């Protein structure tokens, strides 16, 4: 048993979308709508997998074009916010200066809307940081990932701060060694 | 090989930001039992966080899920050439992104790197991380007899980038000659895995 979907999103008012095909939960593609360029989400996939970038543009639209639609056949009834809940943990098991990866994971929250921040003794940081689009979950709302590569010490702290239209503060969550 | 995407169908034609929002999505769900044998589309429409409309190869049209959907699955279901294209789509989508990206996804394994270390008296760590796919089994025995009481799992952790991980931990009252073992069956090895902890 495999699943494959192909998911898409158009967003009013941001007129943001997205364009992705998830395999069993991973995601295995997206299309850059500015690039219009495919981005394969592990870089060897595109050594045996290509996709027409711009067919998404062309779906994009048409979503866009039928989210019109329906909003005024709602007579404008709009999204209820779904706060996201936030789970901050590393990609192994943390020896001292053995390097590693920060996950912070945002899950089941709508719109697909946020603002991640990395932080570092209280700053932030960016260099080396990276993140995914938003996945999709059955439930209809979405997940992402964002990635803080790091050196283990006794004297640094971290915080992942999220922020969405559902929380009335800016979530942080914490770690550290 | 060049995956295929499915195309949405046109509906009918009649400081601070405090705007409201409206969200449209759009699913094409490939589902595949023993490779492609038997292979099931679902199309889903979704308006905010409310699905609307589907199509499922099983029932062959669309469907209306709520009352707003209606107009798009009668509008879509008087397009004949339309519906057949969607039946046909079990092959011509489902079945050839299957086919093309079959190597590096279904065939995907990656091994695991399993580690044992401390955290009544000791609870012990099991960590499993790095592995793919997420189908796995995680043990503890204690000595020789596998131990099920005294034990705590995170269970199944997607890091989001093709790898897996786990923690598994058990609670020890050590003893003289007691050999602790954390052992791990998964696809990308045909014996299991075991770490020892004494």
């Amino acid at each position: 048993e495999h699943v494959i979907i192909q998911a898409e999103f158009y967003l009013n008012p941001d007129q943001s979308g997205e364009f992705m095909f998830d395999f069993d939960g991973d995601e295995i593609f997206h299309v850059d709508m500015a690039k219009k360029e495919t981005v394969w989400r592990l870089e060897e996939f595109g050594r045996f997998a290509s996709f027409e970038a711009q067919g998404a543009l062309a779906n994009i639209a048409v979503d866009k074009a039928n989210l019109e639609i329906m909003t005024k056949r709602s007579n404008y009834t709009p999204i209820t916010n779904v706060p996201p809940e936030v789970t901050v943990l590393t990609n192994s098991p943390v020896e001292l200066r053995e390097p590693n990866v920060l996950i912070c994971f945002i899950d089941k929250f709508t719109p697909p809307v946020v603002n991640v921040t990395w932080l570092r003794n209280g700053k932030p940081v960016t260099t080396g940081v990276s993140e995914t689009v938003f996945l999709p979950r059955e439930d209809h709302l979405f997940r992402k990932f964002h990635y803080l590569p790091f050196l283990p010490s006794t004297e640094d702290v971290y915080d992942c701060r999220v922020e969405h239209w559902g929380l009335d503060e800016p979530l942080l969550k914490h770690w550290e060694f | 090989m060049k995956m295929r995407m499915a195309t949405p169908l046109l509906m009918q034609a009649l400081s601070g930001d405090t705007r409201p929002r409206f969200l449209w999505q759009l699913k094409f769900e490939c589902h595949f039992f023993n490779g492609t044998e038997r292979v099931r589309l679902l199309e889903r429409c979704i308006y905010n966080q409310e699905e609307s409309v589907r199509f499922d190869s099983d029932v062959g049209e669309y469907r209306a899920v709520t009352e707003l959907g209606r107009p798009d699955a009668e509008y879509w279901n008087s397009q004949k050439d339309l519906l057949e294209q969607r039946r046909a789509a079990v092959d011509t989508y489902c079945r050839h992104n299957y086919g093309v990206g079959e190597s590096f996804t279904v065939q995907r394994r990656v091994e695991p790197k399993v580690t044992v270390y401390p955290s009544h008296h000791n609870l012990l760590v099991c960590s499993v991380s790095g592995f793919y796919p997420g189908s796995i089994e995680v043990r503890w025995f204690r000595n020789g007899q596998e131990e099920k009481a005294g034990v705590v799992s995170t269970g199944l952790i997607q890091n989001g980038d093709w790898t897996f991980q786990t923690l598994v931990m058990l609670e020890t009252v050590p003893r003289s000659g007691e050999v602790y073992t954390c052992q791990v069956e998964h696809p990308s090895v045909t014996s299991p895995l075991t770490v020892e902890w004494r």
